[PDB]
């Protein structure tokens, strides 16, 4: 079972729509959650015109029912200081449902 | 893009979602940025433009072959063809008003219509030509 | 698509499954949406269109190079060529009636005929041109 | 052997045909089944113009003979509330045939 | 060693040739064999214009010398009722040669 | 395909396996459907057609650029070039008889000849044009 | 490249980051070499040129179809179209001064504008033609 | 260590050259060797216009110095009756050099 | 292929390995079928033809754009360019004699020359046109 | 836990900008760190017009907070003499945060 | 290649590394075969030719569109554009002397200039046309 | 730890430059080293116009400092008689640095 040792700020961006059918993201902070972060094999990735530096980073938080603020959704992101962990999906580790699997990237531009 | 295309997408988005039909077929699901949630499944999408610079000595204009795709998860895709019938009549002969510059005409071009991913989604592209003036 | 193509597929589907031959070769297996089950294995499929906008000052029309593929799991594919012989004579010189607008002619175009997946399925495409009028 | 703890609504869509050779899907609910859901490695996937968020989610139900309503077919789907689990195939886990392997995706649009 | 529990109808198609160099397949039934079927990881596959649903299904029959009807050849197929298992290859599991590995797909159109 | 191509393949298959040469070079190994067994290894194969619709007001015809490939597992492929020398003289200037419609001429076109898989098989395609009449 | 293109990029970089708009939309994030850090996310990038050698008897010149891409991580990409509206008006009708040789005109060309990686980044290319003289 | 139970005919083809720079292969039989054959995962493969049926089939013979007839070279093939095993490479299993790894395909046309 | 190409390769192979130069640069390593062994590493290879059918009313001919590649494992590839200098002067202005039919001329065409696999092998293709007569 | 036995020079390049929007790299030496280097499976890679020779080389240094010189960033590189180890990402091995995972290439031109 | 191209590369290599500039920018790092070591990182490379055979009745010539690429590992690539400015002025208007045959002119052509592998290396190709005479 | 049983001739080619910017390789023999050779999974590979026969062949020699003749560099090759083992990279197996990993191919033309 996980050792939730690291503190991560959950961040949901409120989506103000613009004129052309898109939205605007500002990323205000939601509450702070504790989670363990487990790195996978990391390597460079050909970005757009950047040489990014990605790592898999499976993140384990505690769970919640789906209509609650303590559930990280995949449109959210984590942040430890200035390290932006994205969220790819959440996936319910245990059989009983105590913990979740977040999946990050944390791609600094290298 | 040239100077007009910032307002061209904002005008061909606002011409949609005020058309009476496709508010009853697609609904509110007209967007460039797909909002987070459960993915409704009969949406349209208005982003992939390309410009061609029809200009002159005095000023400048452009030719925008912007693509408006219609996606459906239905079994057949007479649903998407009925939805893009509602797309196209809302735009050909536009008489739009822009925020920067003018457009002189909004025609129609190629419209490929095939099966996209895993033979499950059905996407039908619609290329529209917009000759604008900056 | 343009406004007609919602009813063009509904007319070239209804011209099929009323043709007397290919009700004895393919059977009821004429569909865009393949129904769930055991996959009969000599079906035809009518979805991948593309439009070309043959229009004018007064009104608008279109040119639909829609593709009707014939799939077979047979050992040879003289089965599919006999099935698409039944496809093509049902459509060239159509005299169809549409639900929205008119078509003026339904010709024939390219028909590629190769081996698709793992040298097991045999698919023969049939591109038909439909010049319609909105 | 599985611990069937989670409740999932089996859903078969009745297929009303339209004029142009296709069908129309409405997804009325079939009966409710109990099943365990086991997440695989999840990550984002390039959708059509969406950034989807998928997870493998092997789902284990009890079995039935093929001409029964308790068999999930691959044209069906599960639903826990508003979480649509698709069905990719069913594959008969045990040697004796007590349980099945459903395979889901659960792709929220992120 | 395998537990041959499931009954599968071996099917060889007699190949009547047509005029244009091809053959015609009708799939008359050969004898019935007992075999265990072991599912692999199954998922959807992009068919021609179908969304198929495939599973690996390694099938273990008893062996025979190559000039015998009890050898499944890769041009044959199995059938449990209306479930068509294809045969991809046969590959002789044991060191002594008691059992074979058939390989199926069982792709329903989903 | 159009209506003729079901019988065009049946005629260019029957013109093969009655040609005296290539019954001594390839043997009985002329087939669309490859029969199960040990795969002889110097076979020819007659499936990948494509049609082009050379039609008119009165009736219809077609142009079939059907491909007849020659495969060999030999070390060099002067074996395949000697086998396709036996293919081509059997078909150019055909004077075939069809089952449905007529053909007016069977010419020759492109014939690519390269190494296919793992630099082991040697396949030489032969594109033949068949202008037919329905 | 030819002799001018070393100074052409240095001139079309210095014409940027002195334009008043796009110092308020993109900021300081105009670069060929992306500096290490957290990747701001609304940057532009000026590297992928290609030359075409418009020369003569007396001397030599060139035609540079250099690409200036605008990347955004925003939800929609009316942000990038507003940023490339600020790119293009800063460059068409340039009146630049070079370090080696002259340019005679800086026009505009194709500007593709699609979704790049994982439907998340939105990149809009801008091809500008620079006819220079060495 | 291997259990060399199956008998395989080693076959070297004498290479009569033709006029156009190629050779002609006839595959006369070399001596018979004993070897164990271990199947890998087999499946269909898209041939040229055939639907082949391949299996990995690592074959273990006894070794020899390289200038000897008992060394299978990769231009040779095995044959058990009418089952043509190709040879992909030979690779010297043991540390002491007692046994070799042949690699076959045995692709029947299915 | 057409009827001549079985003997065309046998003639352009026999014109090689009798040329005095390239018996001192490549050696005996001129082959379609590469013989088993240690792979010498400066060989040439003569297989990938393609035909174009230059025919007439009376008889038939062909145009063979056959490819003769030169492979080297050397560090640079002035070795291969010196070897294909020995290839090309042996074939342009051929005055060959065939076994079936005649050739009227053996010209030269495109000759791509790049790095093939893992930037280690250096292969330089040579396309030669052979207009033959059956 | 790692055995930090090898001495590696950390190198940060100061980035003097040139006229055309790019930077200039000179790679002055930062401090020396001790680290263990663990090779992965290495093979040739098609470079631009070079036949490079790469190896994975996961490098384990001690950790530091992110605003410190003892943190290797992915824009830095290691150097043992004249062997340039790049840095692909840093990824925080332990649960407590004592050690980091650097990832190198060390591609000599072969 | 034709007979000249063995000496054409040997002449356009020797015209480099005697040019005074690019002995101060690239250094000794001008090579087809990259020597083993630590890979300096601002090298140029002269191998990928292709020939086009501009010949006649009397003798033969050729058109060599040989590619000289400039690679850099620098952050920006104003380093490579300054290096290829030193490449191109050394070759256009060549007045070279060959070992076999003559060249009549060495012009300039396309010069693509993009980011190659992992957005880290920056390679700028330079296609030069060399019309030679054998 | 390795059992260095097989004798391999290290070969460095002296690089005489030609006129056109390339070099000429002759492969004179360097000293003889003892090494163990461990085959990987081998199969045919599509060459240029050859059907090559490759095997992975990780080769373990004793180590040396980088400025010594006993270090195999990736521009060198091994040779046991007439079997050319290339060198892809060298990668320092042990933690203490006693042994190296060479990587070969040994591709006979089959």
């Amino acid at each position: 079972r996980p050792r939730l040792n690291r503190l991560l700020v959950l961040e949901e961006a409120v989506r103000v729509a613009d004129g052309a059918g898109g939205h605007r993201l500002d990323w205000q902070a939601k509450g702070e959650v504790w989670a363990e972060v487990t790195a996978g094999s990391g390597s460079e990735r050909a970005g757009e015109f950047v040489t990014l530096a990605s790592v898999p980073f499976t993140i384990v938080v505690r769970a919640a029912p789906v209509g609650a603020a303590r559930r990280p959704r995949p449109e959210q992101r984590f942040r430890e200081g200035a390290r932006i962990f994205r969220i790819l999906a959440v996936a319910e580790r245990d059989r009983e449902g105590h913990y979740l699997s977040c999946f990050a990237r944390e791609e600094v531009v290298a | 893009s040239y100077a007009v295309a910032g307002a061209l997408q904002a005008a061909v988005y606002q011409q949609l979602r005020a058309d009476a039909v496709l508010a009853a077929l697609v609904g509110t699901a007209v967007y460039d940025a797909v909002p987070p949630g459960p993915l409704a499944g009969t949406y349209v999408s208005l982003g992939p433009e390309d410009v061609a610079d029809a200009s002159d000595k005095t000023g400048a204009g452009a030719v925008h072959d912007f693509v408006i795709s219609v996606i459906t998860d239905a079994a057949g895709f007479a649903t998407a063809k009925a939805a893009a019938a509602a797309v196209s009549d809302a735009l050909v002969g536009a008489d739009l008003v822009l925020s920067r510059g003018r457009l002189v005409g909004l025609w129609f071009l190629r419209a490929k219509a095939r099966r996209v991913e895993k033979a499950d989604m059905r996407r039908i592209d619609l290329v529209f030509r917009a000759r604008v003036e900056g």
